[PDB]
DNA sequence: GTTGTAT
DNA sequence: GATCATACAAC
DNA sequence: GATCATACAAC
DNA sequence: GTTGTAT
């Protein structure tokens, strides 16, 4: 028997509760950001490893160490949910361009799970570092964490088109997104091509970007789907296996073992003759071997009945401006480019403000070193550091900071070679402040800096095309 | 007054921190999520008229589940076993073990989902219970909460704030579940897109 | 086949593999250290918590975080094993004096398991802070962690006898320890007693340390074993639930349990009674209701008319775990090896470890105090000769030459010279010296005092006693377990 | 070589049917199983994870022994049979390698597995089919374990050979036996601490 | 059935 | 540690 | 997330 | 069977 009871209509609660879980699952779990092409977990694992200091140059850390933090700080969920995400970012078959470098068991192509976070340690991947470049130069907006006792970035700089390169997936609520991976180089080529001729067309963009490039390789039969996919954001494509009867490369998100098990089932059920044997002679250095049968007939059947040939349905759905949107190739490129521009500017402004600030305090030190005799005479006569600062500011026309900078001067910096050492630095800053000032004033440079810094990535991290397109 | 005396067989679910009283007009059945909260409820629940029945994971969506799958689900099974009401052609509201079914899910979005899955079950396979005004919803001010915390805030009737689930138009009710929970995605997609402020 | 194959003798490998695991568990898992009364995982959790900065003053931190760094920096085992061990030392019924403060479902007496790490958050307990006091003043040796890239303490300072106070248990290989929790204040009174009168006897000690003081309370039957345990380290004690008969509102007997024995599960006993009542192994019970509230234990076994509650009571004491025995097996690691110690031996062990910690601190405090005053002497000379000093600096090209001159002109050490070179211009005010003087003067006193403490062993023990009285004065409880003949 | 399509849940079997070259790796846990399974040469090398700590048969009721799921897996793998059905001439593997972790715990699992083999598979040990991996295990890549312990051309094995059965029988009884006092003495005797 | 973040 | 069910969309 | 067998000693 | 660290 309650005292303060209230009435709540069923339909009202249902609509309220559902929308609450729908929006939350959509714009904060299952769908990636059109910009950095990351979903909350992956973005938190990355920013995590970053703060943890598991950079590509530093040594690995035990996953329990990483998961423990990412959880106790940013991602308010289960270890399994995180460590599982971290494990996909370290599998060559999962990501076209891995975002983690782990040691130990991190699973297999045969569905074999990873080991315990007590046996596996990991760290950022070299290319992943590009996702964080200049993160500490106000290139990104930060927010409070669930605990409200920590801060995290809403997005990463993402110095490479992560979304398109690695892909996206997928299951949300009332909607699902499915984006295939692409070659690092080719993508960058598209990004630049757009920055050059905005009047470009789908056909033109496909000149430097054939289509998908899955980390497994294989083949994509047909091109008509790729086009409609890049134009509307929705389409379908077929993915076959590279064979010679031996199978060398299996399609995207396809398990060799499962195919093996299913092939065995089809063999013991009048579903295909010829099936003399079906082995898997796959090594740690490469991948599946399988009279009177023609094979070409039995081989053609396996691809049309089993999983050796699957269909990939384009459904490029991301989060742009807080809302989920079905974007096309162009819409995604323009969205990334704009995010890139914001970062170079933001970073440029950051350096700008620092240099100028540094020079201001540098101008004072010089003034002081020039009149060290009077400055010291002023301080010595001063009773409190408060008075000592007012005097210096009144005499040498200095600001509170400059004055404070002078009062915090170590004696060892009152030598001769010092003055000239500050001058040399100061002179260099004026040139820096003057160079940065031109970049913020000339939209053209920012664009060029982007192009340049991209080609540097394409030159350090681009692979050879794995997926051979057919017709 | 009438109350249990141990020694009883009961044969009730392994979980379910059943109370002491046997008056289906005072006792309460709390449907919690996970033993992380169940444990907080179980200990500090006035084990005299308040029973705790932990539901694990996400309850099956009866709107998209084959009846053959509903009769196989142990999670929904334990629930009907806890009420002692009966299923379908046996549902006797006059034989329920509790006249107060309090849904107490986590204060997170995921909690709001389980809350959604439950109500569909309670409205699809226990309508009589809701039509009798037994189904209530806890209004917290859960795993990260101590004993005294849980009770003093939502389990104590002298300070707790509950909400009675009432149905207005059964016609509008059958539609809301058919849209939000129904196998139809387009409608649900349109709904979300129409009634959502980002 | 293979190329280079060796041959291993079954008996040979067996004895080797077993001896490895045997010692591994004994000295590095199962039994605790006589000094801080801790086992590897408990010590790693405490120290780890100290580093994470989750002190009594600071707010709690997610459990997964705590175990995450402890497993990643110190304890090379499963996550569960650490979180489990952490939760335990946060339970008022498992630890006589808890060492951890948690927030959320940390389990119940009825055997309930604490919530997932993703829900619970913890930190050090005010008293646990005594286990670490002066951890950073070189009072405890450190060693490389399993990874050889982190440094951890072999033992803790432990400013209160955590072995006797919280007990131990216990299962290893070839051996197993079992020590009962005691009362803080009492244990301290025992430690202080053995310090002031070395000729004290088990009897004399038991005058201030009557015996076990379990967290739940209950009763002890027969002190004969208690004296046997304290004098030999081995002994048997009888534990019984505190009970009381009540008369129902109808007029029949009602057996009420308020304090079950140590490590006894109420629910487990509740299920045990039902299995016996429904089995005719015990007749006369009307009902068994558990009326325990988040503010006390009430396990009621109402008897039927024409039935002696007492008769049923004793039957319960004899058949259920409502009455059990406690196997005193006071075994702890001492000098690297496992030993069955008496009460006196465990105290002597604590008092010693206590003397060492204090001295080291005193030394550490002295070496620092002096090192500072040395720099203060330099800064003074410098602030007295600022003109000439600044002259030397400015007239110098390289700092190496500037320092070299200052050292040579003012007769200063390399340390002193650098100090002068690093002085901020703000330090060259009028009021600055009189400040540096006061500090310096204060240091001479401290160094005098500290120099004395290290000269007089009488002061070290007195410092210990005084500091114990404070721990006692701040954390001591009232006895919970009633001892009776 | 087999042909598949034939018919334990775990245990990644090889591809050959020649119990003269084939090998079974008994590793502890699926943590070390994946690493071992992902670079084993699935032709004459099969893996079988021993989940948890093996039951000590030198102190177990022959009823609980015939109950243990782990011991049934290892026997089911071998294909030898049990007790009166022991058929060494039917072993599916001429090389059983004990590849436990390099920690103490693994060292323990070594003794358990040995007691199990010596007591209820003596014919196997008597024939020299039992070896012991010699690592320099989940914290190890595929090529790391393959190029260190699993590759025949390299690696280093330890053939288990019994000399004085009486001494062997005595040892197990002493260490893995029921009597504890004798075991302690052994600890006190052959053990240097400080 | 399977994909991947979730309870 | 391994294993169990389930929501959610889309083939 | 919940549960499942096991080592080890002593009772 | 139960206890508490481990696989
Ligand atoms: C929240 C709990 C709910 O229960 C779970 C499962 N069950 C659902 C109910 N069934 C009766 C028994 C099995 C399950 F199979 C897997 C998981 C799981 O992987 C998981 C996690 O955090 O990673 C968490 N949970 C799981
Ligand atoms: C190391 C693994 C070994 O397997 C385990 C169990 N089994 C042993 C084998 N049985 C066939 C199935 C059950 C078990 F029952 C419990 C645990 C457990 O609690 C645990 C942990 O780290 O906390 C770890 N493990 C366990
Ligand atoms: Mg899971
Ligand atoms: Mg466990």
């Amino acid at each position: 028997q309650d005292k303060n009871l209230v009435n709540v209509n069923l339909t009202k609660e249902m609509k309220a509760s559902f929308i609450d879980y729908a929006m939350s699952v959509i714009v904060a779990r299952a769908l990636p950001d059109v910009r950095d092409g990351l979903k909350p977990v992956h973005r938190r694992i990355l920013y995590g490893m970053n703060e943890l200091g598991v950079t590509p140059d530093k040594p690995h850390k035990k996953s329990a160490r990483i998961t423990g933090d990412v959880m106790g700080k940013y991602h308010p969920h289960g270890d399994s949910s995180i460590y599982e995400a971290m494990v996909r970012m370290a599998q060559w078959w999962s990501y076209r361009y891995m975002l983690v470098d782990g040691h130990g068991n991190f699973g297999s192509m045969d569905g074999d799970s990873a080991a315990a976070q007590r046996y596996t340690e990991a760290r950022m991947s070299k290319i992943a570092l590009e996702m964080l470049r200049d993160i500490n130069k106000n290139t990104v907006d930060f927010v409070d964490n669930y605990d409200a006792n920590e801060r995290e970035p809403l997005v990463l700089p993402a110095r490479f088109p992560n979304l398109l390169v690695n892909g996206a997936t997928g299951i949300a609520v009332g909607m699902a997104t499915n984006i295939p991976p692409h070659n690092l180089g080719e993508t960058i080529d598209a990004v630049k091509l757009v920055m050059d001729n905005p009047e470009v067309t789908t056909k033109d963009l496909m000149e430097v970007l054939p289509g998908p490039d899955f980390p497994t390789g294989a083949l994509v039969m047909g091109k008509s789907g790729i086009h409609k996919a890049y134009e509307t954001g929705k389409g379908s494509i077929v993915l076959r296996s590279r064979t010679e009867i031996v199978v060398t490369e299996f399609p995207y998100m396809v398990n060799k073992t499962k195919v093996h098990e299913h092939i065995v089932r089809l063999v013991q059920e009048k579903r295909i003759e010829g099936i003399t044997a079906v082995r898997d002679e796959s090594n740690r250095e490469g991948v599946f071997v399988i009279r009177d049968a023609s094979a070409n007939v039995i081989l053609n059947n396996l691809f049309k009945m089993t999983q050796m040939q699957t269909n990939f349905g384009f459904n490029m759905l991301a989060i742009q401006n807080g809302i989920p949107k079905i974007l096309s190739l162009r819409q995604i490129l323009d969205a990334y480019i704009e995010h890139q521009k914001e970062v170079v500017v933001r970073r440029t402004r950051f350096d700008k403000e620092k240099a100028e600030a540094r020079a201001h305090i540098l101008e004072g030190l010089l003034i002081a070193l020039d009149h060290i005799d009077e400055v010291i005479r002023i301080i010595r006569a001063s009773e409190t550091d408060a008075e000592a600062q007012a005097e210096l500011m009144s005499k040498f026309k200095l600001s509170e900071r400059q004055s404070q900078a002078i009062l915090d001067m170590r004696l060892r910096r009152l030598t001769g070679l010092e003055r000239d050492k500050i001058q040399s630095e100061y002179d260099d800053l004026l040139a820096l402040i003057a160079d940065l000032a031109d970049i913020l004033a000339k939209p053209e440079r920012v664009s060029q800096i982007i192009k340049d810094e991209l080609d540097e990535v394409k030159r350090k991290f681009s692979d050879k095309r794995r997926t051979e397109l057919m017709v | 007054k009438h109350m249990k005396s141990g020694l009883e067989i009961s044969n009730l679910p392994g979980k379910l921190a059943d109370c002491s009283s046997n008056n289906p007009a005072e006792t309460e059945l709390f449907i919690v999520e996970g033993d992380s909260a169940g444990g907080s409820a179980k200990s500090g629940r006035n084990r005299e008229f308040q029973a705790i029945l932990p539901i694990r994971g996400k309850i099956l969506n009866v709107e998209k589940a084959s009846m053959d799958k509903i009769l196989a689900n142990e999670e929904i099974r334990s629930l009907f076993t806890a009420m002692g009401t009966g299923f379908g052609a046996e549902f006797d509201v006059s034989k329920a073990r509790y006249q107060k079914l309090v849904l107490m899910t986590d204060a997170d979005v995921d909690g709001a989902h389980i809350r959604t899955l439950l109500l569909t079950l309670i409205y699809r396979y226990m309508k009589p219970i809701l039509e009798a005004g037994y189904v209530y919803i806890a209004q917290p001010p859960l795993g990260e909460m101590d004993d005294h915390q849980l009770w003093e805030t939502t389990m104590d009737p002298e300070h707790r704030l509950m909400a009675r689930v009432s149905v207005d138009d059964a016609a509008e009710a059958d539609k809301i579940f058919d849209m939000l929970m129904g196998d139809r995605v387009e409608p649900r997609r349109e709904f979300i897109e129409e009634n959502a402020v980002y």
